[PDB]
Parts: C-alpha cells; sequence; structure tokens
C-alpha cells in the first residue's frame, strides 16, 4: 500500500513565527488526505481532511496545500499551544488508511 | 458530544487472549464505520480491523486470522477479541468512527495492551 | 438481426454504479466478437463459463450492466466478496454464469477541475441483495436522533462523488465496468452466435 513520509522530524519554530510542513507520498492516491493533530497523552484530532478543507473548530490559522504526491501543512503563527505531533493519513482507499511518522514541533 | 471509552487493557502473556471493550456513547455503533486503530508507542497510529455498517470486517494483513471485530447494538458497544497476541502486538489502540471524508473523525482515549515475558 | 454490444460498450456517459442500468439482450445473433476486439482490458475475469467458448453455446437471456468505479473496486465485481461497492451498490450472486470486463477508461471522465457527475452510495442500513438496485436519496439516520430530512449532524447523504480527474494513480482512475450475465432455463434458446 502507499507509504508516507514526512520531513523534517523535528521541526523547531518559535511561537508566533510560520511554520512549513510537509509530507510525501510513495505513489499517486485520489487526493484524499488528512492532516492530525495529536497532543502527547491525547488521541489524534481532525485539523484537516481532503488536503485542503479545515474541519469543525479548527482555527483558520491551519490551512493545507499541494496535490499529487507532495502536500503541505501551514500554520500562520503558532501560539503556545500547536506544539504535538502532526500526522499526514492518507485515506485514498477509505476506510483504510495509512499514517505518518511524526512532525513533532518543538518550541 | 461524541465519546469513546475504551476497556480490558493490561498485561498479558505471549499467546494469550484479550477482550477489549469500546462504550460509545453519541451514535450507534451498528449504522457506522468502526475502526480498531493502533498505535506503537514509537511511531504514528496504524489500522488494525474496520467492521462497515452491514457487516462485512476487514482486517489488517499482521493481524489476519486472528483479532475477531464483534459488535452488540443492544448496548452499543464494540468488542475486539485478542488471539494469539505476540510481544509486538504491545501498543495502544482507539477506537474511531472514521468518517475521514466527511471530516468528522472521533478517536477514543484508547488503552495501553502490553505483553511481555 | 445483430446483437446491439457496440451500442453498451461505445456508449458515452455511462451510468454511475448506485445506478446501473440494465439492458437485457433478446433476439440476437450475438457474436463476443467485438467486445474481445474492443480496448485493451484491465480485467476480464469469466465466472461460470469458459470466454473461449462463449460464441458456441446459447442461453435464453443476457444482461449488461454498465458502471463506473474506481480502480481498485473493481476487484469487488465478483461473487462472495464484500466493500463498499459490492455491498451497497451492486452484489453479484453466488452462483454468478457471467464476466466482469473493465477498461481503464481515463481520457473520457476525470475532467482536469473534476468529475463530481459520478456517486457511489458509502451509506446503507444492510447490505444488498443480490442483483438489486437501490436509487434513494434519503438521509441515512447514522446517529439515534430522527434526521427528518435535513441534513445535520449524524445525519448524512449517502451518495458520494467520486471525484475523477487527469491525475491521480492508476488504481483510482475512472474505470468503465460491464459485466454480461447469462441465464439458461427451459425457454427454448434465443441468442447465441453464428457457431451453434
Amino acid at each position: 500500500e502507499i507509504v508516507m513520509t514526512q520531513s523534517p522530524a523535528t521541526l523547531a519554530v518559535s511561537p508566533g513565527e510560520r511554520a512549513t510542513l510537509s509530507c510525501r507520498a510513495s505513489e499517486s492516491f485520489n487526493s484524499n488526505l488528512a492532516w492530525y493533530q495529536q497532543k502527547p497523552g491525547q488521541a489524534p484530532r481532525l485539523l484537516i481532511y481532503g488536503a485542503s478543507t479545515r474541519a469543525s473548530d479548527v482555527p483558520a490559522r491551519f490551512s493545507g496545500s499541494g496535490s499529487g504526491t507532495e502536500f503541505t501543512l501551514t500554520i500562520s503563527s503558532v501560539q503556545s499551544e500547536d506544539f504535538a505531533v502532526y500526522y499526514c493519513q492518507q485515506y485514498g482507499d477509505w476506510p483504510l488508511w495509512t499514517f505518518g511518522q511524526g512532525t513533532k514541533v518543538e518550541i | 458530544e461524541v465519546q469513546l471509552v475504551e476497556s480490558g487493557g493490561g498485561l498479558v502473556q505471549p499467546g494469550g487472549s484479550l477482550r477489549l471493550s469500546c462504550a460509545v456513547s453519541g451514535f450507534t455503533v451498528s449504522r457506522n464505520y468502526m475502526t480498531w486503530a493502533r498505535q506503537a508507542p514509537g511511531k504514528g497510529p496504524e489500522w488494525v480491523s474496520v467492521i462497515y455498517p452491514g457487516g462485512s470486517t476487514f482486517y489488517a494483513d499482521s493481524v489476519k486470522g486472528r483479532f475477531t471485530i464483534s459488535r452488540d447494538s443492544s448496548k452499543n458497544i464494540l468488542y475486539l477479541q485478542m488471539n494469539s497476541l505476540r510481544v509486538d502486538d504491545t501498543a495502544v489502540y482507539y477506537c474511531a468512527r472514521d468518517l475521514t471524508i466527511r471530516g468528522e473523525a472521533s478517536w477514543g482515549q484508547g488503552t495501553l495492551v502490553t505483553v511481555s515475558s | 438481426n445483430l446483437c446491439p454490444f457496440h451500442e453498451v460498450f461505445n456508449a458515452t456517459t455511462f451510468a454511475s454504479v448506485y445506478a446501473w442500468n440494465r439492458k437485457r439482450i433478446s433476439n440476437c445473433v450475438a457474436d463476443y466478437s467485438v467486445i474481445y476486439n474492443f480496448a485493451p482490458f484491465f480485467a476480464f475475469k469469466c465466472y461460470g463459463v469458459s470466454p473461449t467458448k462463449l460464441n458456441d453455446l446459447c442461453f435464453t437471456n443476457v444482461y449488461a450492466d454498465s458502471f463506473v468505479i474506481r480502480g481498485n473496486e473493481v476487484s469487488q465485481i465478483a461473487p462472495g466478496q464484500t466493500g463498499n461497492i459490492a455491498d451497497y451498490n451492486y452484489k453479484l450472486p453466488d452462483d454468478f454464469t457471467g464476466c466482469v470486463i473493465a477498461w481503464n477508461s481515463n481520457k473520457l471522465d476525470s475532467k482536469p477541475s473534476g468529475n463530481y457527475n459520478y456517486l457511489y452510495r458509502l451509506f446503507r442500513k444492510s447490505k444488498l441483495k443480490p442483483f438489486e438496485r437501490d436509487i434513494s436519496t434519503e438521509i441515512y439516520q447514522a446517529g439515534n436522533k430522527p434526521c427528518n430530512g435535513v441534513a445535520g449532524p449524524n445525519c448524512y447523504s449517502p451518495l458520494q462523488s467520486y471525484g475523477f480527474r487527469p491525475t491521480y494513480g492508476v488504481g483510482h482512475q475512472p474505470y468503465r465496468v460491464v459485466v454480461l450475465s447469462f441465464e439458461l432455463l427451459h425457454a427454448p434458446a434465443t441468442v447465441c452466435g453464428p457457431k451453434k
């Protein structure tokens, strides 16, 4: 199946500054990518679905973009709480999916 | 307010059996796609099993023929039966009403399953 | 009286899988060679009969269907298989006697902006009985509270758009599927090729 790798694995950005994540897919899938945020000791939470659409209760700072095999998550300004592990899931064969590996954002 | 509570985690010797219960409040477990995701303590979560709102069940390649996923609409509970457990399957297990295409994904708190000797 | 097989295959705008259209064929001299000489097929699985002898047997009635499904979902069009296509959209019987011809048509469908004319049902109370069609847009009651028409929380529309576009992978491009079903019974034989 599709294997998904996200880099860099140790992104570090000071609060209030732009952070540019990136995910990469082994093959091309049907534009079904989701961005998940997981704080330590908590379950993953939907942040972006469809690789370009935000979910409910999601702040406007998060924005997904890119198509094909290169997908990018952009945060307008991290504020003291968006420091968690971000994953790129591919539901191209929904309900079957594979996650990323981790893009922990350190202060 | 969709809530999912896992139970049945603990320590079991390799080759044992373990039944994981999932109390779901907010909707019906017999009318939604339910997935049993598994996250290792060092990498991203991986899918293990899924049940359709019709009755069809699918399992992951690494777990096929060992785990049995069941549902109880009378008490709105999702069950996962654990057979021939290995040291590999030490992880944290989550329930998920996936529905990722519609932009509504709810994941349970999750429970720790540890297999060691 | 030739057989209308070119109007089943070489037909524009195949119906979506949730509303496949039957094209019952009768009173013809069907030659199963225009089928074989039409494009490189992605899958030519024939269940119950030998495709090399299809030009000899006479049946009583042959049906043809027209789909547009994902590339990875063509494996679900087979007896005794489950999924999201073979459970809520098109259920083949367990004693099927026919063929599961499927193309890889991507240059006709999949507009650059996105083809949203193809819809498939992913929500249903129960699995489809074999050879049944469910054209219904009632809101699926995925929760506990009644929906009463509105598409609110825990109240979803069953049909979902494939959204094809000419950039997806080989396994996700549009795939036209035509399945031929043969029934033979006590009625006199009507449909076969020139060879008897």
